């Protein structure tokens, strides 16, 4: 159906923080405990109602290339707003957090939009990052920051909907006629239409 | 906590590579993939503009005179090797089949050009182009139409449309003879639509050439303008885009990690595994490109000359296109192999506003391989930059079933990616035992 701007978005973030089933929780309002999937999610398709307009969000996943550190220039591509997610339970997916960044930095455009997600904030007994800390390193590159749990939806559709309308309100009038519906069509071949001998 | 038990562990990510490891997961095989390189795409990856001064320059620019000529490094993916994608060939089949397009856009060349006597000419891509183009003259189009509607309305199964030839008994030139075309003519078709190097084709069964023939015309017909596609962002996309395939279905990527050593079957020569900085890994057999067994490998004994030009205006002659091929026969410089010519822009995502990208690629035949492309540097107008390079071809000694260790070829020297499909499918049935069936992923 239609609707009035299309964002990319993009989960990034240490391997076990919680990203899949952050997407799943979002898009499915489902939550498998001790989640493995064999085949690993690739995006979800969602449209939300923001402050007046139809939001579409393609949010991609990251199929477990971030493992071994082995995601490039092409999962960034065309991407609008970036959640870096990690584990309020562990201190090095914390850290890695900076590393994200440096990558954002290399492949990203100057202008996407990032948010900061430290997730399982239900292990209230395991958690080691502070609340406060994790603002400060927020604040400190520019980005908004929520903890959120895919397990008991804490903060998990607010985190979306903050980064939609992060970009929703920081783009320029061109960056956002770019994303309309009317100009969807960008001029590229659909490899599965129909011959035009 | 790294499995050390695979079905498949693969060296390497190039295309060829890549692609192997997406089908072989999707079929339920748990591969590792690994590189020594901190990058996708091995010998045919699209670098930065930095990387590419890098490795082709002596002493590479400062980022403030690079970016004042150039602009960001992000707007550069360059080609290290160049290929089209035929927009009916295997490539589009496989990418169909698996999504991948979900991964990669594609966006269609303007044209191929032919040389002439030192003049190109745009090819015909539609019936108008067809009657106006000067390449042939009014009686020989007319043979020319014959031979084309003979191309289209042939069926294997139906021999009152073979018109007395036959495919598998008859030679090129046979063929050529039954509909009476002249030398001017078995050039064109040889050379611009079969896209063969040389004419050693003439002597050979015509299958083959009307295969190629015929997948020429099915591809313009696609989508009109020329039989190409290339992807946005450049030809790494594509090893990019198939790793993710991988990935999804359960493989492992590692980057940066070198082969310590690769483990053999006692007294059998048969691989076994391999040793890295992460542990010991095993399979049963191994993909690989020439670079991680150069020992199981031989040279074809030719060599490419590659030579990446930077231009800061469209190409001469071309009205000004955004993306084109040009082939140079060899019939017309008195050589033993074609000249050829990609073209893309900032409509392809590859380079700055403004600039143009032209790489010139042969097959090496002489002692001053600079010397052999002037012909080709003529073409292009004033040329900012140059990085040049020069690269063997080497295919394996042995297919792989005698020891479990299944090499990809070389990037060729043809203009676009039907000979690496071709290796794709030819080692998937070395290693399987049985050819590709691509199904459709849901
Ligand atoms: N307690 C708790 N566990 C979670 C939460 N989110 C994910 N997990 C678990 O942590 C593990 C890794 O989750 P996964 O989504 O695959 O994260 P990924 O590797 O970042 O994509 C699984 O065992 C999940 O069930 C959460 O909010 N709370
Ligand atoms: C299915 C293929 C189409 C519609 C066009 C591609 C044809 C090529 C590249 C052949 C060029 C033929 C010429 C110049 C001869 C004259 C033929 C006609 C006017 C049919
Ligand atoms: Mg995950």
């Amino acid at each position: 159906s239609e609707y009035d701007y299309l964002f990319k978005l993009l989960l990034i973030g240490n391997s076990g923080v919680g990203k899949s089933c952050l997407l799943l929780r979002f898009s499915d309002d489902t939550y498998t405990n001790d989640y493995i999937s064999t085949i690993g999610v690739d995006f979800k398709i969602k449209t939300v109602e923001l402050d007046g307009k139809t939001v579409k969000l393609q949010i991609w996943d990251t199929a477990g290339q971030e493992r071994f550190r082995t995601i490039t220039s092409s999962y960034y591509r065309g991407s609008h707003g970036i959640i870096i997610v990690y584990d309020v339970t562990d201190q090095e997916s914390f850290n890695g957090v900076k590393m994200w960044l440096q990558e954002i930095d290399r492949y990203a455009t100057s202008t996407v939009l990032k948010l900061l997600v430290g997730n399982k904030c239900d292990l209230k007994d395991k958690r080691v990052v502070e609340y406060d800390v994790a603002k400060e390193f927020a604040d400190a590159n520019k980005m908004p920051f929520l903890e959120t749990s895919a397990l008991d939806s804490t903060n998990v559709e607010d985190a979306f909907l903050t980064m939609a309308r992060q970009i929703k309100e920081s783009m320029s009038q061109q960056n956002l006629n770019e994303t309309t519906q009317k100009k969807e069509d960008k001029g590229n071949v659909n490899l599965k239409g129909q011959s035009l001998c | 906590t790294i499995d050390t038990d695979y079905d498949v562990i693969v060296l390497g990510t190039g295309i060829t590579e890549c692609i192997l490891s997406g089908l072989l997961s999707v079929d339920g095989k748990k591969v590792l993939h690994i590189d020594k390189q901190d990058h996708y795409g091995g010998e045919a990856a699209s670098v930065t503009l930095s990387q590419l001064y890098e490795k082709f320059k002596q002493n590479p620019i400062s980022k403030e005179e690079r970016e004042s000529k150039f602009g960001k490094d992000r707007d550069w993916n360059v080609d290290l090797i160049p290929k089209f994608l035929m927009a009916n060939g295997e490539l589009t089949n496989i990418l169909i089949h698996t999504d991948v397009t979900r991964y990669v856009d594609f966006k269609q060349v303007s044209g191929s050009y032919v040389f002439k006597q030192g003049k190109i000419y745009k090819v015909p891509a539609n019936e108008i182009e067809a009657i106006s183009s000067p390449l042939m003259g009014i009686f020989e189009k007319r043979r020319m139409k014959k031979f084309l509607e003979w191309i289209s309305s042939y069926k294997e199964d139906d021999l009152s449309t073979h018109q007395g030839l036959d495919l598998d008994k008859n030679t090129m030139d046979e063929v050529y003879y039954k509909f009476g075309l002249g030398n001017s003519t078995k050039e064109f078709i040889g050379h611009a639509m079969a896209l063969w190097t040389n004419d050693d084709y003439l002597q050979q069964p015509a299958r083959p050439s009307f295969e190629r023939i015929l997948l020429y015309c099915q591809s313009v017909a696609r989508y009109g303008k020329s039989p190409y596609l290339y992807p946005m962002y450049g030809l790494g996309e594509l090893p990019q885009g198939f790793a993710r395939l991988s990935a999804i279905y359960g493989g492992t990527y590692m980057l940066d990690t070198p082969i310590d050593e690769v483990l053999y079957k006692k007294d059998t020569g048969k691989f076994e595994g391999v040793k890295t900085k992460l542990g010991t890994f095993k399979a049963p057999l191994v993909i690989a490109d020439p670079t991680y067994f150069p020992e199981k490998c031989k040279s074809t004994g030719q060599r490419v000359i590659r030579a990446i030009c930077i231009l800061n205006h469209p190409v001469p002659n071309t009205s000004n296109a955004d993306s084109l091929q040009i082939i140079i026969p060899q019939s017309q410089l008195g050589r033993k192999s074609d000249i050829y010519v990609a073209i893309v822009s900032d409509a392809h995502n590859v380079c700055s506003k403004g600039h143009y990208l032209a790489i010139i690629s042969t097959i090496i035949e002489t002692d001053k391989p600079h010397i052999e492309l002037e012909p080709a540097f003529k073409l292009l107008g004033p040329i900012e930059e140059k990085f040049m390079g020069i690269a063997e071809l080497f295919e394996p000694r042995e297919d792989g079933s005698k020891d479990n260790i299944y090499l990809s070829r070389s990037y060729d020297a043809s203009s676009h990616f039907e000979s690496m499909t071709d290796d794709v499918k030819d080692i998937y049935f070395r290693v399987t035992g049985h050819p590709l069936v691509l199904k459709q992923r849901q």
